[PDB]
C-alpha cells in the first residue's frame, strides 16, 4: 500500500508523486511478482524504483530501493556484524526461498539499543546524491550529442572497478558486498 | 453527616479504555478516556 | 457487552454517511432533527434521514458546482444552497424540485444563512466583497452591502435586522440592514482580534454570541449585546487547525449552547465545553478536513462533515 | 374566459323572473349555457310580516340542470368546492485512530 522506503530515497519533497505499477517487476531476491513504485525523490533526482518485495524488503529492515538497512542507512553487512548475528541461513535457491515464504505466510531488529559503531559509522545527512541520474554513457566514450541537455550526468564514472559489479542477493543476504 | 468521606469513587469502572493495540473506536468517549497515553520505558526500536 | 448508556435512538453510536461522490462542504439537520442536509463537492445535496436506516432518500442536482453551504429553512421543508457556481437556490425538500433561483452574485457564493425569526430571509456573502440580504417573495435582492474583501463567512442575527460577515481582511464586521437603504453603507460594528481570515460564524442559540472560526487556528467567542464591554471579544479556543487548503471550516453551538464544536483541517471533529474553555471530544475517523459540524437539534448528536465524502452521525458519551 | 376559473366551484344563479337557483359548476357554453351539478331552485315567497326573509324560501330539489344564458341575468359564488431513493447508504463503523 506505500513502498517501504528509506527516508533519503524519497527526497527533499514533503509531497510524493510516485507512480504503482501493480505487478511491475520480480523481486530481485525472492524472484516474485511484486508491487513496484517508481517516483522522483526530488527536481535533481532521476526515477527509482523499488527493488524487491514488501516482504523481502521487511526481513532485513531495508529500503526496498537501496537494499540499505532502514534505520542506520548502511548495507546489510556492516549492520549484521555490528549485530554480531549469524550468517544469513535463508535458501539462496528460489524454491528454497519461496518454500520459506510460502509457509511463512501460513502462520529482531526493531528491539537492540542503538549500536555506536553504526552510529558512528553512518551520515549525517541524507545521502541525496544517490538519488541522481546514472552517468551519460556516450559522455565516457566522448559520443554524447546531446550536450547540456542530457538526463544524464555529465561526469565520467569515478568508481573502484571492483565496485560497480555489485549484486542485488549479495547486497540483502550480505555476502562479498565490496562496499 | 459530614463525617468522614473519602475520593476513592468516581475512579474503577466508569473510565472506559481501550485496548492499547485497536485501531478503531466503537464509541465517542470524552478527550480523556479515549486519549491519555498507553503507558510505559518508550521500549527499543 | 460494555454496555455504554445508549444516548440516541440510532442503531449505533458511530454512523458514517456515504453516498457523496465530492468534499463534504456544509451540511444541517432539519429543525426537527429527523432529515440531514448534505451538500458535496460534487454539487449536489443528499438528503438522510436521521433515524432507523439512514436513507437518502432523495438526491436534489441542479447547482452546475460544488454546493459550499446548505442551511434548513425554519420550517424545514424548504432548503437554502449556497454554491460556486454563483447561485444560491431555494428547494423544496419532500418533493426534489427547486423554487427559487437567485444568482445576482459575480462570483462563488461561499456564505450563507436564512433568518430564524421573522420572513424568509436569507443572507449571502460572496467572494465578490458584498454581502446581500434576500427575501424570499421578492425575486430581486432586497439588499446589497460592498466591502472590499471577499466575504467567507456570514451569519444573519437571532433578532433579525443586523448582519455578520467575516473574511480576508482581519476583522469581522457588524452591518445594520435597517440602518442602511444605500449602496455604500458603512460598518457599524469591527470585531478584531482574530490575526487573519474567518472562515464560519454561528449565532449563539440565546443571539447573544456569536462564533467566529479562523485560519487564526483560534474559534473566538463575541458577545453582540449592544452594551457591551469596550472588548466585545469573550472566549478563545485553541486545538483545531487550519492548513494550505484553506476550506470553509466551519462552526457551530450545541442546541443548549453547552458546547461547540468547529470543524478542522487536521481531520478531528473538535468539541469544546464553551463554559471551562476546554476540549471535550477529540473525535477522530475523518480522512479528510473536516469541513462543518452540526449538533443535533434535541439529542446531543454531533454529526460531521469532511472532505473525505463521507460524513460521521454519532452521540456524544461521558 | 374566467369562469374556467370556476369550473367545480359552487355557484349561485339568478333568473330573469328573480328564481334562484343553486348548483355546483360543470361546463359552460359560449351562450352563456351552464351545467349545474346538485342543483336546487330557492324561489322567493313574498314576505309575510312576522317573519325572517331568510326562513321560508321555497327549496324545489331539481337535480342536474343546464342553463340557457338568455335568461341568465347574475352568477355569484355560493362556496368552495365541495369535497427517489439517490446513491446514499449508512453503515456502522467505528472511527479509526492513528496512534
Ligand atoms: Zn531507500
Ligand atoms: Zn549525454
Amino acid at each position: 500500500d506505500m513502498p517501504i522506503v528509506c527516508e533519503t530515497c524519497l527526497g527533499p519533497n514533503p509531497f510524493v508523486r510516485m507512480q504503482r505499477i501493480e505487478f511491475g517487476g520480480t523481486c530481485h531476491i525472492s524472484g516474485r511478482p511484486y508491487t513496484v513504485f517508481r517516483w522522483r525523490p526530488g527536481n535533481d533526482a532521476r526515477y527509482k524504483k523499488t527493488v524487491i518485495c514488501q516482504e523481502v524488503a521487511k526481513a532485513k529492515n531495508v529500503c526496498q530501493v537501496c537494499l540499505l538497512d532502514l534505520e542506520y542507512g548502511l548495507p546489510v553487512q556492516v549492520r549484521d556484524a555490528a549485530m554480531g548475528v549469524k550468517p544469513d541461513e535463508e535458501p539462496q535457491s528460489e524454491v528454497g526461498k519461496e518454500y520459506k515464504l510460502q509457509m511463512e505466510a501460513d502462520a529482531s531488529y526493531a528491539a537492540g539499543r542503538p549500536n555506536e559503531m553504526l552510529q558512528k559509522l553512518q551520515r549525517s545527512q541524507p545521502y541525496y546524491k544517490r538519488n541522481q541520474a546514472r552517468v551519460c554513457s556516450f559522455f565516457a566514450k566522448g559520443q554524447c550529442t546531446r550536450g547540456a541537455e542530457c538526463p544524464y550526468r555529465h561526469e565520467l564514472p569515478t568508481a573502484d572497478p571492483a565496485l560497480a559489479n555489485q549484486s542485488y542477493k549479495d547486497r540483502y543476504y550480505g555476502t562479498n558486498d565490496p562496499v | 453527616l459530614v463525617l468522614r468521606g473519602n475520593e476513592a469513587k468516581s475512579l474503577g469502572e466508569v473510565r472506559k479504555l481501550q485496548d492499547a493495540g485497536a485501531r478503531k473506536v466503537m464509541y465517542n468517549l470524552p478527550v480523556e478516556d479515549m486519549h491519555a497515553p498507553v503507558l510505559g520505558p518508550a521500549h527499543p526500536y | 457487552k460494555e454496555g455504554i448508556t445508549r444516548t440516541s435512538n440510532l442503531s449505533a453510536p458511530i454512523i458514517q454517511l456515504s453516498g457523496h461522490a465530492g468534499e463534504v462542504f456544509s451540511m444541517r439537520f432539519s429543525p426537527d432533527g429527523q432529515c440531514i442536509a448534505s451538500g458535496s463537492f460534487d454539487k449536489t445535496i443528499f438528503l438522510w434521514r436521521t433515524y432507523d436506516e439512514n436513507e437518502n432518500y432523495n438526491v436534489i442536482a441542479g447547482h452546475r458546482n460544488a454546493v459550499l453551504e446548505v442551511h434548513w429553512f425554519t420550517d424545514g421543508e424548504a432548503l437554502l444552497s449556497c454554491s460556486a457556481d454563483k447561485t444560491a437556490r431555494c428547494w423544496d425538500a419532500e418533493t426534489g424540485a427547486p423554487i427559487k433561483k437567485m444568482g445576482e452574485h459575480t462570483a462563488v457564493v461561499n456564505s450563507c444563512c436564512p433568518l430564524r425569526r421573522g420572513a424568509k430571509v436569507f443572507v449571502t456573502g460572496a467572494d465578490d466583497s458584498t454581502v446581500k440580504v434576500w427575501d424570499m417573495r421578492v425575486k430581486k435582492s432586497v439588499h446589497t452591502l460592498r466591502s472590499e474583501f471577499p466575504v467567507c463567512a456570514v451569519a444573519f442575527a437571532d433578532a433579525g435586522d443586523q448582519v455578520y460577515s467575516g473574511g480576508v481582511d482581519n476583522a469581522i464586521k457588524v452591518w445594520d440592514l435597517r440602518r442602511g437603504g444605500g449602496a455604500d453603507v458603512e460598518p457599524s460594528m469591527l470585531l478584531k482580534g482574530h490575526s487573519d481570515s474567518v472562515t464560519g460564524l454561528r449565532v449563539s442559540p440565546d443571539g447573544g454570541h456569536l462564533l467566529s472560526n479562523a485560519m487564526d487556528n483560534t474559534l473566538r467567542e463575541w458577545d453582540v449585546r449592544p452594551y457591551a464591554p469596550p472588548n466585545r471579544c469573550t472566549k478563545v479556543f485553541t486545538g483545531h487547525m487550519h492548513n494550505f487548503e484553506k476550506n470553509l471550516l466551519r462552526c457551530d453551538y450545541a442546541a443548549d449552547g453547552s458546547k461547540v464544536a468547529c470543524g478542522s483541517a487536521d481531520r478531528m471533529v473538535y468539541i469544546w465545553d464553551t463554559s471551562t474553555r476546554k476540549l471535550l471530544y477529540k473525535l477522530p475517523g475523518h480522512s479528510g478536513s473536516v469541513n462543518e459540524v452540526v449538533f443535533h437539534s434535541k439529542e446531543p448528536i454531533v454529526a460531521s462533515a469532511s472532505s473525505d465524502k463521507t460524513i460521521f452521525l454519532g452521540e456524544l458519551t461521558q | 374566459s374566467k369562469l374556467l376559473q370556476y369550473i367545480n366551484f359552487r355557484m349561485r344563479v339568478t333568473l330573469v323572473d328573480s328564481r334562484q337557483i343553486v348548483g355546483r359548476f360543470m361546463a359552460f357554453d359560449r351562450h352563456m349555457n351552464l351545467v349545474l351539478g346538485d342543483s336546487e331552485e330557492f324561489r322567493r315567497l313574498p314576505p309575510k310580516k312576522g317573519k325572517s326573509e331568510e326562513e321560508r324560501e321555497e327549496r324545489r330539489v331539481l337535480g342536474l340542470v343546464l342553463l340557457r344564458g338568455e335568461e341568465i341575468v347574475s352568477l355569484t359564488i355560493e362556496g368552495p368546492p365541495p369535497n427517489p431513493g439517490g446513491p446514499g447508504i449508512g453503515r456502522a463503523v467505528g472511527r479509526g485512530m492513528p496512534a
